[PDB]
């Protein structure tokens, strides 16, 4: 957990605020961190030649489901209540992906 | 000889590995006296079976395990791999990433398939006595260098069977050599920079490395026998256009006029030497040695030697197409090696059917088994000298 | 200028005061910044470069008088300051590259100062085992050495020392056919020798910084 | 024979009182009342399933050294049947061989091994 020293003071111009989209799940997906790949007994990350583990595959499927929902959300002439269900499904996938690291 | 029948392989194979394969010497060589813990239990063998099914990760506890596993099965092809941290037969037991290769003999595989643009007597899939001298071209070029420039003491030359030979370097400091050093070694020993079908593949500067000079001197000794008399690379216009393509264009007319009036390759070669010497004196590029280097120097494969875990043909194996045995070559008598003399598996099995297990002596395999035994005795002497002293 | 040419391993176990700690850190930072400034404004082969670098070394008390074996003051200064700044510059990758680049320039300058006599002793004593060849063997294989050598002009195999090394350690040279090999030994002059030393120093320093970055929290 | 549908929402189990039982609470569409009504379904015979990991070679637990006899699955079966089942008062079970993976934080476990799967009723200790 790295915290950058905040610049205390008052700012006159605009302040643009940017946030990471699921930093830890993206790290897990990128570097293939899993139970079946990391050699443990700070462990060294696996080489890129290895395949996807169970946990990265689960996160990939979680984002695939979000892709499916988002594409189905873009569909026109849909039931007005089904847009709400698509929104709730998107949110649920968001929190599931974000909390994947918490385990 | 007698024509080898591929359909008879399943029957004769079992007899060959049952009563003729030198199991004792094989186990001795691959165990190295058991100085280290599991140099044989961790060693990987690969077997090509019937139906072309490929099994890669095999391992045996001892010689009896090897005999039992490799006699009830009779593999069609045998290959030797590297030595891993964990037993190859239990590679899925460990975590994914802890199964890696560390030690393997240095393998120099040289083949006639790389002589497509030079050889003019056979096809890319055939050999003859008039071209097998090319193989000897490498034998005194590579084996010398490894012995002289690098100091590799224990080197075994093995007849692959069809279109080339292999070299096993089994020194203790060589087996634990990294892949980058292997790539550097093969790059240093390789001179013909074969590009995308480029006419010029060799280039020499004013300074000639002593390795190049000594290789040229060795090539010079056998150049007249093979590449100038037996091969006749300078006998026709279609033969000599490839030759002059390496020469600069300003000498093409003079060379073609000199070759026009001649009747044999000897005088053509000698006045080509004179003209190239005159051109060098006036201008060097070492034109006379460049054609030697392109036409006789062996071409090595970087991938096979660089790979610390590559699988290469085992000695004393059998070629499915022709049935020749992967016999060791006698380094003392290099130019007297005869591919047509090497016995066939059908031939050796036929002798056995016409007859403490020492049946290999009664067959023609003994002259090569004794060379293998000499190899292992040299290994034992080296181990004793390094350890007990 | 003294035997301060050292590969920076074996971190010190001494204890010191706070003031000495901060003065050493500041002095080493100033020296490294001066090295960068000299390298940018000048080149690595002029008398001005060497003169200014050695003036900076003398002013910051990094090469001076001797004492009783243990407490050689400039040696202690250099060792402790280097291992202090490893912590400061191990954090970020850009800082790591800066620290590695500046630390090798100092090593190159120190190696250039030494005469052709002490470098042999330094090489022999440095890691575990290094050796050279005598005049008889140097003259016996002179022609082969000059023929195998790079585009270095002439046949003048001068008084510069020639060192025999295992061929593997000279990989970056023998893969391109630029050295002479005999029984697995490569004969190499001073230039390629110092190139090899710089390469090994870079590798070890990068590995040490990467390891240190883990135990920073 | 007979089958009906129900939309389960909650579940409950009582190991201390009624081991090997589960109660699924949900809603069933009944035609008589023209609406979904509450319902519960009990499922019994939840068989405890255990996986025994065979050793590479038989050892003497009193001393802690190898005995020279490689361990097969039959040895594990006999050990469980004679020395383990009787000690812990188990009367009936089912035993099979199953290949299983394991990539977790228990030291000295292969990542793929032939375990012995034994299933016995929940009432037993
Ligand atoms: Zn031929």
């Amino acid at each position: 957990g790295l915290v950058l020293d905040p610049k205390v003071g008052f700012y006159d111009k605009f302040i643009l605020l940017l946030d990471f989209n699921s930093l830890y799940p993206s790290i897990i997906q990128e570097f293939n961190i899993c139970f079946t790949t990391v050699q443990r007994v700070i462990p060294e990350l696996p080489d890129p030649s290895l395949e996807m583990g169970i946990l990265p595959r689960e996160i990939r499927k979680l984002v695939e489901r979000r892709k499916q929902v988002k594409q189905l959300m873009k569909q026109q002439d849909l039931n007005p209540d089904l847009i709400l269900q698509y929104d709730i499904r998107q949110k649920a996938l968001k929190l599931t992906a974000n909390s994947m690291y918490g385990c | 000889m007698e024509t080898f029948d591929p359909t008879e392989l399943p029957e004769l194979l079992k007899l060959y590995y049952r009563r003729l394969f030198p199991y004792s010497q094989y186990y001795r060589w691959l165990n190295y006296g058991g100085v280290i813990k599991n140099y044989f239990q961790h060693r990987e063998f690969s077997f090509t079976l019937k139906d072309d099914i490929y099994i890669r990760y095999q391992s045996f506890n001892n010689q009896s395990d090897l005999e039992k596993e490799m006699q009830k099965m009779n593999p069609y092809k045998i290959d030797i791999g590297a030595v891993y941290s964990h037993r190859p037969n239990q590679h899925n037991t460990v975590k994914l990433g802890a199964f890696q290769a560390q030690e393997k003999e240095l393998v120099f595989d040289i083949d006639m398939t790389d002589y497509d643009d030079v050889r003019r007597c056979c096809s890319s899939a055939d050999i003859c006595p008039k071209c097998w001298t090319l193989m000897t071209m490498a034998i005194r070029i590579i084996d010398r260098a490894l012995k002289e420039d690098f100091g590799f003491k224990h080197r075994l030359w093995v007849y692959s069977g069809r279109r080339g030979v292999h070299c096993w370097v089994c020194d203790e400091s060589v087996r634990k050599l990294s892949s980058a050093v292997r790539s550097g070694i093969v790059e240093y020993l390789s001179l013909v920079k074969g590009g995308q079908d480029v006419k010029k593949k060799v280039h020499l500067s004013e300074k000639i490395h002593p390795f190049i000079r000594k290789s040229i001197n060795i090539i010079k000794k056998y150049f007249e026998e093979y590449a100038l008399v037996n091969q006749d690379i300078l006998e026709n216009k279609e033969s000599w256009d490839k030759i002059l393509a390496l020469v600069p264009e300003t000498i093409h007319d003079e060379l073609q006029q000199s070759f026009q009036k001649s009747h044999n390759s000897l005088q053509r070669w000698e006045h080509l030497k004179k003209v190239a010497s005159r051109y060098q004196n006036n201008i060097g590029p070492w034109l006379e040695w460049e054609i030697m280097l392109q036409y006789c120097f062996p071409r090595l494969d970087i991938n096979v030697s660089k790979g610390i875990n590559h699988l290469l043909k085992s000695p004393f194996s059998v070629h499915p197409k022709t049935g020749r045995i992967s016999v060791p070559i006698d380094l003392q008598k290099v130019d007297q090696f005869d591919p047509f003399t090497v016995p066939t598996i059908s031939f050796i099995c036929r002798e056995l059917d016409a007859i403490r297990t020492r049946d290999y002596k009664k067959t023609s395999l003994a002259p090569y088994v004794k060379v293998f035994e000499h190899f292992l005795e040299n290994l034992d002497k080296s181990r004793k000298g390094e350890l007990l002293k | 200028y003294p035997h301060c040419l050292q590969f920076y391993l074996q971190p010190p176990s001494e204890n010191i005061s706070l003031i000495e700690f901060e003065n050493l850190a500041i002095d080493r930072v100033k020296l490294l910044k001066s090295v960068e400034n000299l390298g940018v404004s000048y080149v690595k082969g002029t008398e001005q470069y060497q003169s200014k670098l050695e003036s900076e070394l003398r002013k910051l008390k990094f090469s001076y008088r001797e004492n009783l074996e243990d407490e050689y003051e400039p040696r202690r200064r250099d060792h402790i300051s280097h291992f202090i700044l490893r912590l400061a510059y191990c954090q970020s990758e850009e800082l790591r590259r800066w620290f590695i680049q500046q630390e090798m320039d100092l090593l190159r300058f120190r190696f250039s100062i030494l005469p052709k006599d002490k470098i042999q002793d330094f090489l022999k004593d440095s890691q575990l085992q290094f050796e050279a060849i005598s005049d008889e063997e140097k003259t016996l294989r002179e022609q082969e050495i000059v023929a195998s050598s790079p585009s270095l002009s002439g046949l003048k195999l001068g008084f510069e020392s020639i060192y025999k090394i295992p061929f593997a350690d000279a990989l970056d040279l023998f893969r391109g056919r630029k050295v002479y090999l005999e029984d697995g030994f490569a004969y190499v002059p001073l230039k390629d020798i110092v190139a090899i030393i710089l390469n090994e120093f870079r590798a070890k320093l990068s590995k040490a910084l990467a390891l240190t970055a883990r135990s920073l929290p | 024979e007979q089958v009906f549908h129900f939309y389960w929402l909650d579940a409950y189990e009582d190991q201390y009182n009624q081991p090997g039982v589960v109660f699924l609470f949900g809603k069933v569409w009944i035609e008589s009342a023209e609406t979904h009504v509450s319902c519960c379904v009990m499922v019994k015979n939840i068989e405890r399933t255990l996986y025994f990991l065979p050793r590479e070679m038989k050892i003497d637990l009193n001393t802690g050294k190898e005995t020279g006899t490689p361990i097969s699955m039959k040895d594990v079966y006999e050990e469980f049947d004679e020395k383990i089942a009787t000690k812990y008062k188990i009367m009936k079970f089912k035993s099979k061989p199953v290949e299983k993976n394991y990539a977790f934080e228990i030291p000295d476990v292969p990542e793929k091994s032939e375990y012995l799967e034994v299933k016995y009723s929940a009432e037993m200790p």
